[PDB]
């Protein structure tokens, strides 16, 4: 028939293995609760620290469960889930990409939506005829004869607005396919001088023999991975949360300095004159 | 690529202006406030515009004449 | 090398898993939440207002 | 005491945006695949492209 | 294999769903629902229900494109034509002789 | 520090040089320089490569419907 | 049930809607008819995000000092606003049709959310006593403490920064007010009013014809002076400006008002002159109004209040802390801005102060019966129907309240009305025992208000005196003795 | 309330066969465009009208008053030093617009003013609701009116749905006539 | 970023300063010439000046210029690099197929 349009979705083993993610959730009970505490109140001061606190403990706490089931729990899905583009983009970084606007996202908003009128920054803004420009003209800039420009105008002052919001998602993505290329490239190396060096035993079987010893390799194997990892998640945190601060919440810096109350016990009002 | 928030100035110095509440005394401005059929005529003016505007289905044109 | 592929940048399965993860963490919220701080313990126990009586003599 | 935590759901989601960003996550990660995946892999006239 | 071990093969069937078909019942569904509440024109839910969808399709069905899109109408790789002189004519002809 | 769009601003009420002072040459050379100029770069480079492509563009499509006969 | 019995009501209640909309239509059109020619102009003015509008009852809460109308008749105005406000389900069929029937009946069965009209009583008092006693105490009851917590919570600031955040000298004070419910003792209001160390000196900058002057309390009092002795204008206008002239001078030499070094505020200097128009030396232009003489000094009529709220403002709350507010004080709070939840509330503070007034025109508190106080009370958030209190302290319990709200500030008054909101369970039958003492009374002479309080040393708290121990107490108290004693 | 039913399975027909379109439903559907663009800037213009039948003269100047305008970028102290700015610099930063000259006619005019919240917001949003369903309601029946009246394949699809008939049925007794009128079948 | 961001300010303050300058050489009188005259009847200013109010007016004018022009502008984005490529004839309609008679 003409009006089926058929699709295909590929499902496969889903529920099982990731109803075990959230039960483990309550056996790790957020060990990295105190880092991450530590890194937040060391980046920013807000009432909404919280938030952002908890967003980034649940998506820290998710990676450090599927790696260690990647490590350990090595059934089926478990096994891929580190080896793949999809969950080093989307599983990890996407979160991290969007707790900023989630928290911050009406402040961000109304400074974007700011930028799009365009202007120049004014310490110790004093002047007169800024005010003048600014409303008359709407910017300090010239804005003669734009308007028979504006169609690109808009546009270009939108990314003009988000340009500042661009390297937090250029550092995400890099940092996911470096992830993702760092233990596929290693998990593939090491397997493959395995298996050369099973040729060359089966080739020569005065050789094929537990040479190093049956523990003595694997417990070595097992450090170098779990040591590796270790690094390279803790690097992937780390560097996600400095970059954090250093692209998207140095804007947020708000200093009040504590002033000293007087008029407690009275207070003016309209009716005090009128 | 792209740029950063420490090569941007701040939500604190874009809006760096605290609220400061105006108030005017009352000299009688707000009173004697004329036009007092305005608002009819405007929902008079709605209305016709609605009406202009207005178009009812007639499923009977589709009846089978033929 | 087969993670290398279009096809494993979107994956369905990939997104359906994610969706049953964080439903399920939707889920679980409030049992995640049920750890006790002995923070008011503390307060009530040496949260001491001045007891003392005014004796103009 | 009324406590949000175990009397409704409703106003403990609104009241905490941690809990907002993964239904945001959900959202976004299946708008991309509708958007992206959808027709390009799923559909019977490009699925031929996983052989 | 290492590349065995970067595999996934545990899936388990392949769903298939005709999203015309689904699109069609619920657009059904949509009006069965209507004509049981008899709701207005003027109701969020009539606005909600129907005004996406009759904009995409008068949308869609007042586009008039002079050109099709990219990929599709034009940038294509073309293998060079014969030219009508040269050796491409000549090779025509050796041809033509050839056969006849 | 140099941030985007941010200048600082002397007791005189004066911008400081960051990097190069330009405050030495006359009013009316300056009045000449900016009359023209605005506070957007990228969108006349876009904006002259377009003008290029469409004096470059193509009118094959015309050439076989006969326009050019 | 409740359905069908409102149901068999619902008849005789539409005529009764009709005349109170009628009645609140003719004093709606007195009110504003005295307030388009007493009351001034409450610009209105947005956040510091300049995205919505702010609001404080300083300068839109006006009491109009003088208003010919019965405390219950006011009663009357504010308690039909609110089922003009309850009527809003009656809009369900008309949007959504002929099944949008069962919203309706959704909201006929709960007496609570129904306007007067289903209310057997007859009495406003009774009627608002018993919609209280019945639906609003106990959905109070269920908000209180989690926003007293909020409070706590948006003072000391999130994940564990308060050595950053809270001050080392209103720690005494929190604590009395926030852990009170732990030891027993009743509470000070000026212990509740030290709270307002968090913010800013709040200011007044009258605007004349060459500079804006800091009100202070001697000019102040000057223009009560002068108003009192009810002189010409060509007078008063004439020492008016002599005093402002005087403060001038004063805050000139002071160092200028006390906006100019505040951060978030400013005054500019006079404008630069740029390049080849700066003439020399002078590298500045000052105003027109530099050009008047000083001796023509004259207030404009326009003020601009400051309250420099840091932290207690209601901009930098957020979304839930004002939707609890407005739950606490049983106001709308669904699917609305911050912006008009602080109208609502704004609104709802205007009308206790002016019932205030009029309670002081139709002779205080005790004028009043022991339902009209209870309602009162209820009304304004310190009681709940589970207390059984006295006359006495009722009566200090609305002077707490009011002169708390006299002060103009929402997060006090609701750090004070929350206290009287916590209330436990016991998991055992026989604890808690009977009592051995009788119920707390008080009067009005126990409240110290006319009695400044400095804020105690962090972990050095003093104990309370009493106001008649204070020297000459008997003068001090003797307007609220011979209320009490008559 | 009876004719988007029809017109969905109507357009869905127009898509899937949008070979057989004609330039005169083609200009149909433009007016139908045309009409639920201008019912956009209808709807803006009932809301302004509603809220400013129920904004207070502060409301108003809020909107005229370039102190309020100018919050954003100019600092208040500005505006508090007398003689800062010039009578006709304050008439330059007013907002000159067809909104600001009805704002400010509509300072001299009697109207029934309402606290700024939610209620002065619905009696602008009520009337702009209104508007914009009733006209997009009022344009899909043109539509079909013109639609109905087209002597079409999709005049004749949308006149066997108007009898009362299901859509496949509908589709299959006009694909019966298009195989052989149009498509010529063998 | 790039090291030429000093540059770029250092420009930036001299045309802004500079047209200040130019606003304080000519003083009062601004209203009365038919320049403001006419920006006062020109849509143009009336959208650029409500640009800057408060009360989400900003984001109001971003979104109206994005829906109004800024579509045509990535639309010309777009054919940018498709103004200089081959394209075919356009096979215009011949308006014939779709007529059919009333029954
Ligand atoms: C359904 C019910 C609808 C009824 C209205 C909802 C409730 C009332 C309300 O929301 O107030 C309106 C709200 C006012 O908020 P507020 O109460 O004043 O709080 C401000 C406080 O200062 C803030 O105080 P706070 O800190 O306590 O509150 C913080 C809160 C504040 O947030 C909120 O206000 C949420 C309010 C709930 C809204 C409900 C949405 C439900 C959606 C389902 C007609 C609309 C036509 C247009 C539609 C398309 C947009 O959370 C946030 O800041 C984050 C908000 C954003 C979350 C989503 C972010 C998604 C990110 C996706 C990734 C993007 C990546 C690309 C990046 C590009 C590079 C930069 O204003 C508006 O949002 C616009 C008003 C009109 C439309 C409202 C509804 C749609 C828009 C939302
Ligand atoms: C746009 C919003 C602009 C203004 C926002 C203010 C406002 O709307 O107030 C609502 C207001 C919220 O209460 P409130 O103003 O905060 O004052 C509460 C009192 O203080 C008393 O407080 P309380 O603690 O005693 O609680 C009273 C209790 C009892 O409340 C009642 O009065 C009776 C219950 C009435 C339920 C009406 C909702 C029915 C929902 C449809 C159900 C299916 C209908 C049949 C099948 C179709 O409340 C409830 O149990 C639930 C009330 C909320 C129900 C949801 C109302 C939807 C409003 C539409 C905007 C939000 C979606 C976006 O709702 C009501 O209480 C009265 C009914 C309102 C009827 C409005 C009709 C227009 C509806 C437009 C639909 C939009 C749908 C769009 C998404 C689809
Ligand atoms: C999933 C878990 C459940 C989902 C619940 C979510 C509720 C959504 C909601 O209400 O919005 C209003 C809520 C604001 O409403 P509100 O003005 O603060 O008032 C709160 C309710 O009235 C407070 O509720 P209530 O106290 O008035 O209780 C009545 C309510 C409660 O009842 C229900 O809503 C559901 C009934 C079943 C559960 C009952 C359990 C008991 O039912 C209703 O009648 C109204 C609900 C419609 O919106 C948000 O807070 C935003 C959160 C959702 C957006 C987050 C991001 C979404 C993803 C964005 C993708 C694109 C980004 C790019
Ligand atoms: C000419 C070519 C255009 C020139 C440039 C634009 C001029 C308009 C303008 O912006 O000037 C500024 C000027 C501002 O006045 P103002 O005195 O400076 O401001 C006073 C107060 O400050 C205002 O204070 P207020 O808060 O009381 O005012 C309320 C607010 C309005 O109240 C609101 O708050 C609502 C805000 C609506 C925001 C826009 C919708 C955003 C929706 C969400 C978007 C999400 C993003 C979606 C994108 C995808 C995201 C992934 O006012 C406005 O903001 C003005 C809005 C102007 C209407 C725009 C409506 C756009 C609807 C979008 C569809 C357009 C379809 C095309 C229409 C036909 C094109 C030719 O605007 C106007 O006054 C014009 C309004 C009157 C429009 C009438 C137009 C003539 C129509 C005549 C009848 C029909 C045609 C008859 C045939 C004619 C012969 C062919
Ligand atoms: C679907 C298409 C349907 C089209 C329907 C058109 C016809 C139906 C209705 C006609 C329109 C009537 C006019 C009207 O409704 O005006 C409403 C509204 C108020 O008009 P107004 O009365 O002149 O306001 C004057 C003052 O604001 C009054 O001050 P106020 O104190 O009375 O209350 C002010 C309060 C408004 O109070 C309310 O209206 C209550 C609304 C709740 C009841 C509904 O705040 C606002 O003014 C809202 C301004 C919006 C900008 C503020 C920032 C919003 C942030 C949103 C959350 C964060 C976004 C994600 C962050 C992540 C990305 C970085 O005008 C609007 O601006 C509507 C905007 C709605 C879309 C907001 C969506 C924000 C999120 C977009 C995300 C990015 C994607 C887009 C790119
Ligand atoms: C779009 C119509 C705007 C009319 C207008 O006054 O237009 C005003 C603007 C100029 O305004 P400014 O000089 O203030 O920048 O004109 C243009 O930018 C070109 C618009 C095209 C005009 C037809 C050629
Ligand atoms: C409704 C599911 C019908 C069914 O039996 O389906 C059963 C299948 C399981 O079939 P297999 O395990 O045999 O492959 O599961 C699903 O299709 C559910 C998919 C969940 C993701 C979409 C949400
Ligand atoms: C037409 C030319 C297009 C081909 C190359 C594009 C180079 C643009 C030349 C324009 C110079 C104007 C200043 C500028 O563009 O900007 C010059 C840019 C700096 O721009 P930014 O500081 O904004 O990043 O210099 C560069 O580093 C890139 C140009 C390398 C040559």
């Amino acid at each position: 028939m003409l009006n089926s349009n058929i699709y295909i979705i590929i499902y496969g083993g889903i529920i099982m293995y990731s109803i075990m993610i959230i039960i483990q959730m309550f056996l790790y009970n957020f060990s990295n609760k105190i880092y991450i505490e530590v890194e937040i109140n060391k980046y920013i001061l807000s009432k909404n620290n919280i938030d952002i606190y908890w967003i980034i403990c649940n998506c820290t706490i998710i990676i450090i469960i599927t790696t260690l089931n990647h490590i350990i729990n090595k059934i089926g899905i478990y096994n891929m889930i580190e080896y793949n583009i999809c969950y080093w983009l989307i599983g990890t970084g996407l979160g991290l990409y969007i707790s900023p606007f989630i928290v911050f996202g009406y402040k961000f908003f109304v400074y974007i939506m700011d930028l799009n009128n365009y202007s120049l920054n004014i310490y110790h803004n004093n002047n007169k005829m800024n005010d003048i420009q600014q409303i008359y003209n709407g910017t300090n800039y010239n804005d003669t004869m734009i308007f028979f420009i504006k169609d690109i105008n808009n546009i270009f002052t939108i990314y003009r607005s988000i340009n500042f919001f661009m390297n937090w998602l250029y550092q995400m993505i890099y940092y996911g396919v470096r992830m993702w290329l760092v233990f596929v490239l290693h998990s593939f190396s090491l397997g493959s001088f395995g298996e050369l060096i099973t040729v060359i035993t089966d080739n020569n079987l005065i050789f094929n023999v537990f040479y190093i010893g049956l523990l003595g390799l694997g417990f070595i194997l097992y450090l170098i991975v779990i040591f590796y990892l270790g690094i390279q998640i803790y690097v992937y945190i780390s560097f996600s949360l400095s970059f954090l601060h250093s692209t998207i919440l140095l804007f947020l810096v708000n200093y009040i300095p504590h002033y000293n109350n007087k008029s407690i016990f009275n207070t003016f009002t309209n009716k005090s004159i009128y | 690529m792209g740029g950063k928030a420490s090569e941007a100035v701040t939500i604190a110095f874009r809006f760096p202006h605290r609220t400061t509440f105006l108030v005017k005394q009352n000299v009688g401005q707000k009173l004697n406030k004329g036009h007092q059929t305005f608002w009819q005529l405007v929902a008079g003016g709605w209305l016709f515009f609605l009406l202009i505007n207005r178009t009812s289905f007639k499923p009977k044109l589709a009846a089978p004449k033929v | 090398l087969i993670p290398v592929s279009l096809v494993d940048l979107i994956n369905i399965n990939i997104i359906f898993y994610i969706l049953l993860l964080y439903t399920l963490l939707l889920f679980f919220i409030p049992l995640f939440l049920a750890s006790i701080n002995y923070t008011y313990h503390y307060i009530y126990k040496y949260y001491n207002y001045n007891y003392n009586f005014i004796n103009n003599n | 005491v009324y406590t949000n935590w175990q009397s409704s759901y409703t106003r403990l989601f609104v009241s905490k945006p941690w809990m907002w960003h993964p239904l945001a996550w959900m959202t976004l990660s299946v708008g991309i695949w509708w958007k992206f995946g959808k027709e390009s892999l799923c559909n019977e006239r490009s699925f031929y492209i996983h052989t | 294999s290492p590349n065995e071990h970067l595999m996934f093969f545990d899936f388990s069937s392949w769903l298939l769903v005709d999203f015309g078909k689904r699109w069609e019942r619920w657009v059904s569904f949509k009006k069965s629902f209507l004509t049981t509440t008899r709701s207005p024109y003027w109701s969020p839910q009539f606005f909600l229900l129907t005004f996406f969808q009759l904009r995409n399709s008068n949308v869609k069905l007042c586009e008039n494109w002079n050109w099709a899109p990219k990929g599709d109408d034009f940038n294509l790789l073309h293998n060079s034509a014969a030219e009508p002189f040269g050796r491409d004519l000549k090779a025509h002809l050796e041809r033509e002789a050839g056969a006849k | 520090g140099e941030l985007s769009e941010y200048v600082e601003v002397n007791e005189k009420g004066m911008p400081k040089p960051q990097a190069l002072s330009l405050w030495n040459m006359p009013y009316a050379k300056r009045r000449a320089l900016t009359k023209f100029a605005r506070g957007v770069r990228w969108q006349f480079i876009v904006l002259f490569i377009a003008l290029y492509n469409f004096k470059n563009r193509d009118d094959s499509h015309l050439l076989r419907r006969g326009a050019y006969n | 049930t409740a359905v069908v019995k409102n149901l068999a009501k619902l008849p005789a209640a539409t005529s009764q809607i009709l005349t109170n909309v009628s009645k609140l239509q003719t004093f709606h059109g007195l009110l504003e008819e005295r307030r388009d020619k007493y009351a001034p102009l409450a610009y209105h003015t947005y956040d510091n995000l300049k995205q919505k509008t702010t609001w404080h009852p300083i300068a839109h809460a006006w009491v109009d000092e003088g208003l010919p109308v019965s405390k219950k008749e006011y009663n009357e105005y504010c308690w039909l606003k609110k089922d003009m406000q309850r009527l809003l389900p009656l809009a369900s069929p008309f949007v959504f049709g002929i099944y949008g029937i069962l919203p309706l009946a959704v909201w006929l069965s709960n007496d609570g959310y129904l306007p007067s009209a289903f209310s057997s009583k007859k009495d406003i008092v009774s009627k608002k006593l018993e919609w209280y006693s019945s639906y609003g105490d106990d959905l109070r009851q269920q908000v209180g403490p989690m926003l007293q917590h909020r409070l706590k919570r948006h003072l000391r600031g999130t994940l564990n920064n308060e050595h950053r955040l809270m001050l080392d000298e209103v720690t005494e004070s929190y604590k009395e007010i926030f852990y009170s419910h732990y030891t027993g003792q009743l509470r000070d209001v000026r212990k509740c009013a030290h709270l307002r160390l968090y913010d800013g000196t709040s200011t007044v900058l009258l605007l004349t014809n060459k500079e804006p002057v800091e009100l202070t309390s001697e000019l102040l009092q000057k223009w009560n002076a002068i108003k009192a002795a009810k002189l010409s204008p060509e007078e008063e206008k004439k020492a008016r400006n002599e005093a402002l002239i005087e403060a001038y001078k004063e805050q000139e030499l002071h160092g200028g008002p006390h906006v100019k070094h505040m951060q978030g505020y400013g005054i500019p200097a006079d404008t630069p002159l740029l390049g080849e128009n700066a003439k020399g030396d002078q590298y500045t232009q000052p105003p027109e109004s530099a050009s008047i003489p000083l001796e023509q000094l004259e207030w404009t009529g326009d003020t601009v209040f400051i309250p420099a709220e840091y932290r207690t403002e209601m901009e930098d709350w957020g979304r839930e802390l004002t939707k609890l507010a407005n739950q606490f004080l049983l106001l709308p709070w669904r699917f609305v801005s911050n912006a008009w939840n602080q109208r609502r509330l704004v609104s709802w503070f205007e009308e206790i102060l002016q019932e205030d007034a009029l309670i002081a025109k139709e002779g205080g508190v005790q004028a009043l019966s022991d339902d009209e106080l209870k309602v009162a009370l209820l009304d304004r958030a310190v009681i709940r129907c589970d207390e059984e209190l006295t006359r006495g302290d009722m009566e200090a319990r609305y002077k707490e309240i009011s002169w708390l709200m006299s002060l103009r500030n929402p997060f006090i008054v609701l750090a004070w009305q929350t206290g009287y909101y916590r209330s436990t369970y016991s998991p055992e039958d026989d604890l808690p025992e009977a009592s051995i003492l009788p119920k707390l009374n008080r009067t009005v002479l126990d409240v110290d208000v006319h009695n400044e309080l400095a804020p105690d040393h962090p972990e050095k708290p003093l104990p309370r005196v009493h106001p008649a121990l204070y020297p000459n107490s008997h003068l001090a108290l003797a307007k609220e003795v011979a209320v009490l004693a008559k | 309330t009876h004719a988007e039913l029809h017109l969905f399975d109507l357009d869905e027909f127009m898509q899937t066969y949008k070979r057989l379109q004609t330039r005169q439903d083609w200009l149909i559907e433009n007016k139908c465009k045309k009409s639920r663009l201008f019912s956009y800037v209808a709807a803006v213009i009932a809301f302004t009208v509603g809220k400013s039948a129920t904004m207070s003269d502060e409301a108003i100047l809020a909107k005229i008053d370039p102190y309020v305008t100018s919050e954003v970028r100019v600092q208040r102290g500005a505006w508090w030093r007398s003689g800062y700015f010039t009578k006709e610099e304050v008439e330059m930063m007013t907002p000159k617009g067809p909104i600001a000259r009805y704002y400010k006619f509509l300072l001299g005019v009697r109207r029934f003013p309402l606290k700024h919240g939610a209620l002065s917001w619905a009696c602008g949003f009520v009337p702009a609701w209104l508007t914009f369903t009733s006209l997009n309601h009022w344009a899909q029946n043109r539509r079909l009116n013109r639609y109905l009246t087209q002597e079409s394949v999709f005049g004749e699809m949308a006149r066997e749905l108007v009898r009362g008939k299901t859509a496949d049925e509908a589709t299959t007794s006009v694909m019966a006539r298009v195989e052989k009128e149009i498509l010529g079948v063998h | 970023s790039s090291p030429l961001v000093p540059v770029w300010n250092d420009l930036r303050a001299l045309q802004v300063f500079t047209s200040q300058e130019y606003m304080q050489k000519r003083g009062p009188g601004f209203t009365n010439t038919l320049e403001y005259k006419l920006s006062c009847l020109n849509p143009v200013k009336w959208y650029d000046m409500m640009k800057v109010m408060p009360g989400g007016k900003a984001f109001v004018g971003t979104a109206l210029g994005l829906a109004l022009f800024g579509g045509w502008g990535v639309e010309f984005v777009k054919n940018i690099s498709v103004m200089t490529k081959e394209k075919p004839p356009i096979d215009w309609n011949n308006e014939k197929l779709g007529h059919l008679t009333r029954s």
